RNA sequence: CAUCGGUUUUGGCGGGGGGAUAAAGGUCCGGGGAACGUAGCUCCUCCGGGAGUGUUAUAGCCCCGGGCGUAAUGCCCUCGC
RNA sequence: GCCAGAACGCGAUGAUACCUCCAGCACGUUGUAGACGUAUAAGAAUAGGCUCCGGCCUCGUAUCUUAGCAGGCGAUUCCUCCGUUGGCCUUGAAGUGGCCAGCGGUAAUUCGCGUAUUGUAAUUUUAACACGCGCUGGAUCAAAUCCUUUGCAGACGACUUAG
């Protein structure tokens, strides 16, 4: 699959603008700036050209999201963007739902159910540098070893004359990307309510 | 040892249409229309005399001439599928439990599906979806008795013999156990 | 009707056809010894189109349309020299289309350096022409 | 004006040295002559001289061209491939390039 | 590539020839027969003299002021051939362009000039 | 290789006791006359006794087919010596001459029965003078009443040295 | 010969087109081969695809991320995997002549509108014996863990039907150029002196 | 580049000798045979054939001998350019 | 489905200060796995195909193009061929080709004037890319890193933050 062309819409908040740079503070905050000439001049010709090119040519249609993370008690200001794929009916049908959407806030009451299976995608809890045992749970060595307990006795056979990528070997653990799947949702609360 | 000619020859009833494009024979007559390609078989196909169609392979080496009598008969039994096609009789046998049978043809698809509940003592349900062009029935003159119908001999024949294949004993002496659905004789609609 | 199948009937290998061997000869056959070999002979009084009696491989010739009409089997050189002037196989290669090609062939390769300048300003003249034709056909149309 | 071109030899690509394997010898060089396929063609080319024209990085006498001068000696093999002695020994580097074949001493 | 027509043999391998100056500009010259192709095309030679074909088929008659011309100090002018030469090939070229004349193409196959296009085998080609 | 025939008469060189010895002749395929007088002496050693020490080539000249343009029918009888024992046989060809037979036989055995010519005797080589006298499948089916086959399939002949074609070639030739 | 050389691999078998290939490469010919997913290997496909599993499970032991096999399974890389075992890729000179050659599956462009040859000398249908089986280098990878079968297929779809619409544009100038050719005007003189030049 | 010398490679030409003084082969004159049976004739179908008789007829073929003929070709061996 | 992501695999997008970038032109190269006509698009079968529906098919041994100072200056003569600029439409598999306007050059035919002296062979220094220099016409006025900070991270780098 290859990206073809991407839509951004006018009036992008600073959340979204911080993403685009390492030392906002000090910047000029260009990101952007000559782009929304293209929904202004031609009474936007050029993005009517690009829509088009979308519903014509390509199978897969995807949103580019927004997380509003000034409203979560995090000290972060830049916001987290992501794509994600309109699964549904027609490829037309599908960019005039994305292009209804610019600028509009979807609710997590939309995508998601009450009752519905869903899957969790996150980076774990980091350990830094952890040993054998920690890694991989390898059983302690008796306390009468010399040169450490926690660690593996033999590390391969003589023949092959390499230590293989099968046995196990101190180094990273944490910190890794996971898909944790079947999980049901119980409640879906509301951030207005006083009863949630 | 290379055969410099081996032929064979088959009886066209006039009101049968015979057609090969290339070698992939088209018959049409009352009951409807057969195809079947034969394009993994060098062979020439021409007309003799008035009705009759010859095959003939040029150079053999008695593996080749084998399939040239199979395809005689194939073609054959294309041309009978049209005029009186074919009829497979199938008969229940059990000892202890009653073998209770519905048959449905699927709206969507078109094809006949054959539902089996209640084989020896068994609760789970086996559905036959049957090949197309097929038709099932329910015979009235005889009590526990299948029938099934179509032009294509391949597919009534593969249709039965998954009914067959699909009641089978398991873990128990079959010589006593003598219990499903086995096909009776194989005669012709007409 | 009730029969309708295609047709692909080929040059059969049998007494009276005549073949094209290498060189571009041509030879009735007299005699089949094999699936593979046969037994010619080329009684053509042009030296060109002359074969000497002999067997040959049917993998090195190429059937012709052309057959000598009920040649009887094993026949000598006379016998089949008669049938081959009576059937008049001769005349009718001249008019083949293979005759046409191979001695198209032939007058191509005969060309000197005068004859291939001559070519060229002909064909220009002539392609000159037909531009003409097509610009005009193309232009009505 | 001229709409032709002004070729006066003919194409052919070195192949590569005479060789035997494991060992190869680079006062012959082997050359593959366009449109010709058999021994009986490639005698037409004995004799014929042989230049393998490529270019340097400094200018010598006015130019950056240079020539290596050879000539076809015999017939190599069956399918008209040539054998070429040059003047030096024909660069390894230059194994598929592509060298001039004039008609020099022409005996036709 | 040029094409000319050959005047006479002298020794050693070196040809006179001249395609008419008036046809395609090459003058009386000599040229070493190991580099020409003979054709089977041939111009009947009636009405050239062989008186005049000699005295300059003679030696030292090409080279003669070659040591004495060569002024090479420096705008480039051409070398002015010499009246005699000139007068030389303007006699020879009235007798050889009038017989040339009377072939429909040979007067503009000579003034052509030779190549070879794609597919042309030297070694098959008839000449 | 390619067999001629040669007749090879050989002969006891004479002796007081006896002044006047048999004459031995035989007919012999070899490629060339110094393997024919080879393969008398190899044959007439077995049959009688005579060795080449203690005997002289009377002759050895070559027989050659009266009628090389008819096509005739030959049944050969051979003993030849298998991996583990000796069998006669009876072949039948369709050629011009009796050599041109033989050289069948010797390409036959080889790729049938992987004998070799050390391991093939030539018994008898003969010309069926009728039809009825063929007794093999391969060869009754070459004498029917009018034979005329196709040739079917029959890839065109190109040139190995033009590597690429612009049209693929139709195999109708 | 030519300068670039593009063969169309469908009915060509995957040794002999590639030996074929490999020696042109050498001798400094550009080759461009499209439709690797139409290219036969001669035999059943069950030999062919035992044949693919035994080079599966060749894999380096101490760590498959370094020192291959590293198996291909695209139609483009089974056919190029074929010619780089028939070049001495290890040396500068064998490096430079797979660097001539351009693999893909179906007909990119511009290839899409280049002459397409072939090679007689592979083609399976003079090869073969009548009778004898085949299978597809498609058909094999794709089981075996190619990805674009489908994507392929519906694309050709297209590039045949574009394709299509090309051909009757040619049947028409043809048509037109025939009857250019007959209603000329030529002088009747050039007319036999041109048919006794054999043109 | 021309004319030579040494070595070598690859083509072409003319003339001899030998074998059954090639065997064949073409035409003609004789004798003898048969079928994968030509004409004619007798039967069924008769679009298309089959069966029998019939030994050259309104095709031909096989074997032996003899003229043209000291024919040619082919293979091998040779004297030269 | 799931993990890594080629550190010499690739795509889309945002902003790009300057010794800048885009387009055109011009010149030059201590550049080239190696130009010299470096011309040619149906699909599919192969015990069958193509068609101008008349017929044709072993054959790319084909078709186009192919003359003129490396190709000049004029004339006679014919509306063919080529290149380029602008507009419109169209092509997403690694985006390319089609109609129309103008401009420029053109042996289908026939001629006149010039070639010489590179001296009897010496690559036929000319193409296409890539790069650099300069001119003309336009366009823009940016980031990353160090540093301080954070702890969803960490042996150190690194990473998530904020200034
Ligand atoms: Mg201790
Ligand atoms: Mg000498
Ligand atoms: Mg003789």
């Amino acid at each position: 699959l290859r990206s073809l062309t991407t839509v951004w819409a006018e009036h992008l908040s600073d959340e979204v603008k911080r993403r685009f740079y390492k030392n906002w503070y000090k910047s000029k905050k260009k990101a952007f700036t000559k782009y929304v000439k293209k929904h202004s001049d031609n009474n936007g010709a050029a993005i009517t050209r690009e829509l088009e090119r979308i519903k014509k040519y390509c199978t897969v249609v995807r949103v580019l999201a927004h997380t509003q993370i000034r409203k979560t008690p995090l000290k972060q200001k830049k916001a987290h963007l992501m794509e994600i794929q309109i699964n549904g009916g027609s490829v037309a049908d599908k960019v005039e739902f994305g292009h209804g959407l610019f600028e509009k806030p979807v609710s997590i009451d939309s995508i998601f159910e009450k009752d519905e299976v869903i899957d969790v995608i996150a980076v774990t809890k980091g350990h830094g540098f952890t040993g054998v045992t920690a890694r991989w749970g390898t059983k302690k060595l008796p306390r009468k070893t010399h040169k450490g307990l926690r660690k593996v006795a033999c590390i391969g056979a003589w023949h092959p004359s390499h230590v293989q990528w099968t046995v196990a070997r101190a180094g990273q653990a944490g910190y890794h990307h996971r898909t944790s799947v079947n999980h049901k949702i119980y409640r879906i609360g509301k951030g207005d309510a006083e009863d949630s | 040892m290379r055969y410099i000619h081996s032929e064979e020859t088959l009886e066209v009833p006039e009101n049968v249409k015979v057609s090969i494009k290339s070698r992939i024979v088209t018959v049409e007559g009352p009951r409807g229309k057969l195809v079947k390609d034969l394009s993994h078989i060098a062979v020439n196909f021409s007309v003799i005399k008035k009705g009759v169609i010859g095959l003939e392979i040029h150079h053999g080496n008695r593996k080749n001439v084998a399939a040239l009598r199979t395809v005689r008969t194939i073609i054959n039994n294309l041309i009978i599928g049209v005029t009186k096609g074919f009829k497979y009789k199938m008969r229940y046998v059990y000892a202890h439990f009653p073998i209770n049978v519905n048959v449905e043809k699927n709206a969507e698809t078109g094809n006949f599906e054959v539902e089996i509940r209640n084989f020896i003592g068994e609760k789970i349900v086996r559905r036959v979806v049957m090949q197309p062009g097929v038709d099932v029935e329910i015979s009235k003159a005889q009590k526990d008795e299948l029938v099934l119908s179509g032009n294509s001999l391949e597919g009534v024949s593969q249709s039965a013999a998954d009914i067959q294949q699909i009641c089978r004993v398991r873990n128990k002496d079959i010589r006593k156990f003598l219990d499903g659905i086995y096909v009776s004789e194989k005669g012709n609609i007409v | 009707a009730d029969i309708q199948i295609g047709s692909s009937a080929w040059r059969l290998v049998e007494v009276g056809r005549v073949l094209k061997l290498e060189g571009g000869s041509l030879a009735t056959i007299v005699e089949i010894v094999d699936h593979k070999r046969v037994l010619v002979d080329g009684p053509s009084s042009d030296p060109k189109l002359a074969a000497p009696r002999g067997v040959v491989s049917l993998s090195r010739t190429l059937l012709t349309p052309l057959v000598v009409e009920k040649l009887p089997r094993g026949a000598r050189t006379g016998a089949v020299k008669k049938a081959w002037e009576a059937a008049g196989i001769d005349a009718k290669w001249k008019e083949s289309n293979w005759a046409k090609k191979q001695l198209q062939q032939e007058r191509r390769k005969a060309l000197t350096d005068f004859d291939r300048f001559k070519v060229m300003r002909l064909k220009k003249q002539r392609r000159f022409e037909e531009r003409k034709a097509l610009a005009k056909i193309k232009a009505s149309a | 004006p001229t709409e032709a071109g002004h070729r006066l030899y003919v194409k052919g690509r070195h192949l590569s040295y005479q060789r035997g394997r494991h060992t190869t010898h680079p006062k012959t060089s082997l050359i593959k002559i366009e449109g010709v396929d058999d021994t009986a063609a490639a005698n037409f080319y004995l004799g014929k001289r042989v230049a393998y024209v490529y270019r340097g990085q400094k200018e010598v006498r006015g130019t950056k061209i240079r020539v290596i001068w050879g000539k076809v000696t015999r017939p190599h093999g069956n399918s008209g491939v040539v054998r070429a002695k040059f003047a030096a020994p024909l660069p390894s580097r230059s194994f598929g390039a592509s060298v001039r074949i004039m008609l020099y001493p022409s005996s036709i | 590539g040029k094409r000319v027509v050959l005047l006479k043999a002298l020794d050693q391998g070196v040809l006179l020839v001249t395609g008419p100056f008036k046809i395609n500009g090459v003058p009386l010259r000599r040229v070493n027969a190991r580099y020409v192709i003979a054709t089977s095309q041939k111009v009947d030679l009636a009405g050239i003299d062989e008186a005049k074909i000699n005295e300059i088929a003679q030696p030292k008659y090409f080279t003669a002021e070659k040591s004495k011309e060569k002024a090479g100090e420096e705008k480039p002018q051409k070398k002015e051939v010499s009246s005699s030469r000139v007068a030389d090939q303007k006699a020879i070229d009235k007798a050889l362009i009038a017989n040339i004349k009377k072939v429909e193409f040979l007067a503009s196959y000579l003034a052509s000039s030779f190549t070879l296009r794609k597919g042309d085998k030297p070694h098959e080609m008839k000449w | 290789g390619r067999l001629q025939e040669y007749q090879v008469i050989g002969r006891h060189l004479p002796t007081e006791s006896n002044p006047t010895p048999a004459l031995y002749r035989m007919r012999i395929f070899a490629p060339n006359a110094v393997v024919a007088k080879s393969r008398f002496w190899y044959f007439l050693r077995g049959l009688r006794k005579v060795k080449k020490a203690t005997g002289e080539i009377v002759t050895c000249n070559v027989i050659t087919e009266k009628h090389p343009l008819k096509v005739k029918n030959f049944g050969v009888w051979i003993r030849y010596d298998s991996r583990s024992g000796t069998h006669n046989m009876y072949k039948e060809y369709r050629e011009l001459s009796r050599t041109a037979a033989v050289e069948a036989l010797y390409s036959d055995m080889a790729a049938r029965h992987r004998a070799r010519f050390r391991s093939i005797h030539i018994l008898k080589v003969v010309e069926l003078e009728k039809t009825e006298d063929i007794k093999r499948p391969y060869l009754k089916q070459l004498v029917t009443k009018k034979l005329s086959f196709p040739l079917p399939h029959r890839v065109p002949k190109i040139s190995n040295k033009k590597i690429f074609s612009a049209k693929r070639p139709a195999t109708f030739a | 010969f030519e300068s670039v050389v593009v063969i169309d691999g469908k009915g060509h078998l995957l040794g002999r087109l590639a030996s074929i290939v490999a020696k042109q490469l050498l001798n400094g010919q550009k080759i461009v081969v499209v439709r690797c997913e139409a290219l036969n290997i001669s035999g059943e496909f069950f030999r062919a695809k035992l044949k693919y599993h035994s080079y599966l499970r060749k894999m380096t032991r101490y760590n498959p991320t370094r020192g291959g096999p590293f198996h291909f399974r695209a139609p483009s890389r089974i056919f190029y995997k074929a010619v780089r075992g028939m070049i001495p890729h290890k040396t500068a000179r064998g490096a430079a002549a797979l660097e001539r050659l351009k693999v893909f599956e179906g007909v990119p462009p511009p290839y899409d509108k280049k002459k397409k040859m072939v090679v007689p000398q592979a083609l399976r249908v003079l090869r073969l014996q009548p009778g004898r089986k085949f299978c597809t280098v498609g058909r094999l990878s794709s089981e075996v863990g190619w990805k674009y079968e489908d994507v392929v297929s519906r694309l050709e779809e297209r590039r045949k039907a574009k394709g299509a619409a090309y051909y009757e544009r040619k049947k028409v100038a043809a048509r037109q150029l025939s009857e250019a050719k007959k209603s000329a005007k030529v002088n009747d003189k050039t007319a036999e002196a041109l048919k006794e030049f054999g043109y």
